[PDB]
DNA sequence: TTTTTTTTTTTTTTTTTTTTT
């Protein structure tokens, strides 16, 4: 995981 | 998709009061103790050196630490979160906004409106995703003392949200020196482990390095301390996949070798704050509210300008 | 005895 | 018969047929990377006794050429190495053809000055045809910083003419949290480069966690031989499979006034594990100046290229 | 009769056959080498009681005179040594002819100085004919960083009016991968040396492999040991076959002191092992442009002086204006 | 006997490595 | 006079038999001292010699060499005229009270480029000088065991001192030691030239050199501390016998143990308890600013811990130029 | 009374003169020398039969004490014993008056320790009356390693006030070769402490000269029993003659890994012989600049402690300040 | 009672003349206990006895003294109330289960400055205490070979256990040996005197030292253990003339050959191993402490105790 | 029998 | 006549000096 | 008489003349 | 079926900007 996720 | 828990390592196998032990450390999460090295957990004193061994070698399973094809980071970061920063010029070459997950920076000289920035941003972190928001709590770390509630209001107020609730959702904390900042961002950890939040706000990171060190005898020891706040920085984006802000002072170019153009305004930290931050910007006056800014350094986004003004309602696209 | 890859070597097409 | 030969070999001449996959547990998973290791390593494993590796390295020396031999066969040798073109015209005829392979090429600057775009521009031609001057190959990036644009490589493959969606399958991408992992993730790409073909092994950057994951002058020793180790690892894979190893350093300024007042961090060890060193200074808008700070066999000199929408690639006047 | 007695006279004393097989296996290649190895050696080897290596070693020393000579004897043979040019006239007036032949010349300094380059110059020297401050003979290339380029070789034989094919075919290079591999390969390079005439070895460079290797001070005295041990072996050869050898070493910086040696603290590594073991050493500085310094550090007949070359493209030379 | 010999005496009479 | 040493012959007039002398002259018995000062278990172990035979010779030694009591007032008396050959440096020589002293044994230690083969090369060259102007009168030997012997810095410093450069290369022994075993037998060779001929040095440089490498790894630590012994007590025997003046080089190792606080001096000789109490006189070496170097009295009866300051001009060691 | 009586005065109890000469002959001149001989010794000389010297036996012990005795007349005794000042207040104070006569008082340590310094300043002091803390005597000198310096003792009389060629007539000299040389000197003291008065007895170094005439293990047996026999002379004599043996020693190095968590890797060398045969043990160390350490290792009636003295250019003497 | 040894003056009443007493007693022989535990070899060994007197008088002392069987119980009645001398430190006493055995032989042995002399010292002026507090009511002996005798700690162990240093010096007889024949002839001297007051103590400090030196070499090693064999009986004895208590000391050697950590051997061979009964083993251990090992004994278990040598004698450790 | 001093 | 166990403190000897 | 070393006073004949 | 201890060694690693009349 990168980051919060938009989805 | 959040942050799994320390509890969770307690019915892997381990006793509870090394569990007690992280917490009380700073280690509030799995990955937190998995992205640590073994320096660290051995500097730990009640754990012995095969305590660390088995504990890291467990909590790596958990916790992809292996390689991934290309493909994959794309399609996972195809799916990132941008805060719009109120102004449309600004998002059109941010290309959607603040990134999450990085460091981004602003500088420049005094009635730039970094602040503003700052709270246009706490603001607009709690909007839905739909609306540019990322969902989620903010936090205010100040060092200068020029928090005022009031510009929230009236940019929550533009969009239509009521004032209680916007105020109670936004956290706070002042520090007075380099060490209660270390602190702070420690219980901004432990604070972050039980609850969502989306941004916090820094500013400003190096207002205090300036006056706590002075000299060149205490160079290296400034540096190094900016040099782990901003790596605790990354620690914390990397584990909470929150949005950092800070921002920078500027000073002047008195060698005389600038004489190539007429702006003898360079950012402070040196290499170290210039290598660390992902994303910089620097705003520049421009005429009477409306103020201009420029990329600086961005691995993506090339070197553009924009123009954005300081309204009432807060930063927003410049009125013609 | 090898320095490194070999202009002169048969190699599958990697982007054909 | 020209790669590297994988142990399963050594059990066609004699040997004990288990201590093989021990030995790959080790971290040995070719009959050259046991071959150049010493004894004192193959001793060091736990459950392996001294005849036992004595035999195992006289195996494995019977197979690989490690003798004498005259001048002539080493530049025809060297006539037919590869290299693989940066993305402009200036800079590959600063190189002479480009990035050499098997050995270790060090680029360092202050911010922004490009090195991960040349980074990401490396590890998209570097799939590129031999004689357009690829390395036809697969690519390999390490990333310390999360600073891995994939949106880059798609901006030059685009232009390249290539497939984004092939670029981007042929590319594997780890990331390093500490200095451990990061030897962590050179172990497992000694382990996965025997499978496919690699050409282009890319450090970003190799000294970015080894200034703060080690404090003070009185952890500096001992961070120093860590990196050492790491930089020794790295030669290894050059003298395995033939991959180019590029890493990027950072830079501090010299505070005492004395002497460009930027210098490469790492010190002594990093300057003479490098083969090849590249200085990049910011110029005029887009443009970025190289400079050849060190070279075997190389003459000091100057070039000029840009970081334009499709990557590195040459100025525009 | 000038070069060495190759081991078959032993043959001629009443030496067995079968004895003479296994001292060639064990390493010794001629009756110096027999001579200038004390008992232990011989006794440690399979297959020779103490009485055998006891006959065997006074055949050799009845052979080769291990006695006492006058001093103005000594001097007479000195005054007809070779000194190999090694490309600036400066450099040669600094080394009062050049690099002397029977002793251990090392070169130390930062990267980029230009040690490889030097190696590379001198390597092509030495081919020259006698009364042109050559030597006549092949050279050795034991390279431990991958760093050989015969494009230089190839440039310097174009300069001094040689031929590329010759010139590449009269040097011998090996590389070595490791502390163990370094040292057999002196081993191979003795048998190498007394099949054909040789003036001048090279070992680039002799240190950087045992960092890695030996890792921490708690292995500090074995590598110290195996330094010294493989110092020795190239002391033997450079003795019995009366050739060059040339190393060159790297440096480290001094955390403490500092104020003592204000000249940018940088000293070899190594430590007292390679500091007694060379007979001559030149430190390497960076100076303007392609101009470097190099300075005596330690030499028993050369004063402390400095001196100014250059890189150039065809090879280490004088610098100009 | 040539008594000793250190660094390969110059009066020796080797043949030209390079006869052109 | 009868100051030189008894020829082993003077045994024939005192009823040995010739071939009991000739054995004793292969066994390295050269001289009536070296055979009066050995144990009756060195003479057994010659082969053909009987219990009584070697009796008859260690009481016939001992008839001509006197080895009773003797009050201190005669050795303060013999000691008087005691011959001590200049190092060439006034400070240096005022340092030792007169220079290196005749029938002791003195040993220089330190690190590389200090100078200890600098001063080994002035003070054979000074040995030649005549008694009045601080030399020994009398040839020098050198036993080389690192190939750096250079006739050019005897010529430069016969040149200095107005001798003739030919006379002081005629008048030099130079030999050269390849192995420990070979470094022990050139001592009995050396006891045969300097019993027809006068000696005044002696020089070992460097006595600890080869040993290092000879014997490598703990396990033979014993073998070579006892050939070590073995080797300086022939030193001090040959120093007994023909009162040369023996000097022999030493080198040193670096303190890795880390409790030498605040001593940034973290370097000691090499050799161990053996050579520390077998050498009578031991300098320390070490360099100061530019051609100068500084040396220390460390182990010494009767000079006290000092230091002094030499520069190693073109002539060779000498008075540092202010 | 109180010295011991000649052995002439065994012609008064009836025993002819040429047995009486044998017996000097044979090493004895003291009726107690007589008494304290074994019968087999007594048997071992050519010219006595087993009732000769059973008689000559008889009449010694008629003529010396070997009964029982109250332990108030051995207190009152012991009471009465002469010391002898080390030249320092604080090892006089360590020692609780200084060396003792009578018994058997060793010195080891390290090199440039100051061993030989002691003993030079045990051997000037000794000639000192009762009242400043001397012994009131000659004393002997036997030099193992031809470090004697009457510059020494001639600095450390001019300290004391006393005159410099006195000093030096009454002190002996003896320099040994080797160890049979070193038993010919003891038996040629034992013939001389007869005639004229003696109160210190030095050995420098007991054990210098057994490191190498004996070597190896094969020859450690005869070594041990030679130092046994060298003591138990020692002892002899002591006994003897009431004179203070002072025997110094050299020390080895500890390889085993055990001796690391100690603090002193050092032992002197002898082994158990020497450690039981001698009754005081001093070990000494180095402190800073020219200070050193004294420590008692061994002793029937000293606790452990440490003193602090110096050398300085009058000998040995107190830590200026 | 009866416990007193019996004066051989009363065999004037068995029909035995006084000049065959006169003779014995000069041969060495002063009580009947002595004379029935003695064959008839020395008494036909001596001059002026012809097989005929020598039968009457073996017999007289036969049927004065008692040697047939007995049962068990009565030895154990004995054993019970024996004597056992307080070495004063409690751990030590505990180790040994009452102190040092009287009518037995207790052996000595160590590295120097482990400290047998100190405890020998201790012994020797503790032997004189009441018996209620440890101690044997009798005098002491000090049969001394390495010259190595001080009052001074007799002196401080009595004024640690609160008696005078006058009255405590005069119950402790000294006598030094200077070789094998004087030492026996300690112990004739001994045996001798110890009929005339009540002795508790004998101490022969080191037993084994002039024999080092006296016999040396391979080709003399047999008679001297034959010497040393005649010694130790001449000890045993006394153990059974007087019921003393003997102490002898001993040093050691290092063993050469191929291990244990405990590279020390007690020198003199099977016949001292044989001959002593009890055997201690001193080792050095930190600062002032010292661990004492039981070697050999009947009836204790190997154990150690730590014991320490304060300025008032031996003690406990200083907690 | 004697054993010992008796107490 | 009585044990000595070295040189008589109270011996009455002519001083060396 | 014993002789601890190269006399002074001893007549050596000159090796340069 | 007795007896006797011994011998030291090896160096190492750089760092961090500043401030307009
Ligand atoms: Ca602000
Ligand atoms: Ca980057
Ligand atoms: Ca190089
Ligand atoms: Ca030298
Ligand atoms: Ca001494
Ligand atoms: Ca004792
Ligand atoms: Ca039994
Ligand atoms: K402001
Ligand atoms: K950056
Ligand atoms: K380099
Ligand atoms: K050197
Ligand atoms: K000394
Ligand atoms: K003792
Ligand atoms: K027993």
């Amino acid at each position: 995981r990168l980051g919060l996720s938009r989805l | 998709f959040g942050p799994q828990p320390i509890s969770r390592l307690e019915q892997c196998g381990i006793n509870a009061n090394d569990v007690k032990k992280l917490e009380e450390a700073g280690f509030h999460t799995v990955e937190a103790v998995a992205y640590a090295p073994k320096k660290e957990l051995i500097n730990i004193k009640g754990i012995s050196e095969a305590k660390a061994d088995k504990i890291l070698a467990e909590a790596a399973k958990l916790v992809p630490m292996g390689f991934t094809t290309a493909t994959e980071f794309h399609q996972r970061r195809s799916e990132i979160i941008q805060i719009t920063t109120g102004s449309k010029e600004l998002d059109k070459l941010l290309q959607g906004g603040i990134e999450t997950g990085s460091i981004t920076e602003m500088f420049g000289e005094f009635r730039t409106g970094k602040t503003q920035i700052c709270h246009t941003l706490a603001v607009t972190c709690q909007l839905p995703i739909d609306r540019g928001g990322g969902e989620g709590k903010a936090m205010y770390i100040d060092t200068e003392g020029t928090f005022r509630p009031e510009r929230l209001l009236a940019v929550a107020e533009r969009y239509g949200l009521s004032g209680s609730d916007v105020l109670d959702n936004v956290a706070y904390a002042r520090a007075f020196n380099t060490d209660h900042q270390t602190q702070l961002l420690y219980q901004a950890s432990a604070m972050m482990v039980e609850s969502r939040y989306a941004l916090l706000i820094v500013d400003s990171a190096t207002a205090l390095y300036r006056t706590d060190y002075s000299g060149r005898g205490e160079l290296s020891a400034r540096q190094m301390h900016l040099a782990r706040f901003l790596r605790m920085l990354l620690r914390l984006a990397d584990e909470f996949g929150v949005a950092v802000v800070i921002t920078n002072q500027v000073v002047a170019q008195v060698d005389g070798a600038a004489m190539f153009a007429a702006d003898p305004k360079k950012p402070i930290g040196g290499n170290i704050i210039a290598h660390a931050s992902t994303t910089r910007l620097y705003l520049r006056k421009g005429r009477g509210e409306t103020r201009i800014c420029k990329i600086y350094d961005s691995p993506c986004l090339p070197e553009a300008e924009a123009m954005f003004a300081i309204n009432a309602d807060g930063v927003g696209d410049a009125k013609d | 005895l090898r320095l490194g890859l070999s202009r002169l070597a048969r190699v599958k097409p990697l982007h054909p």
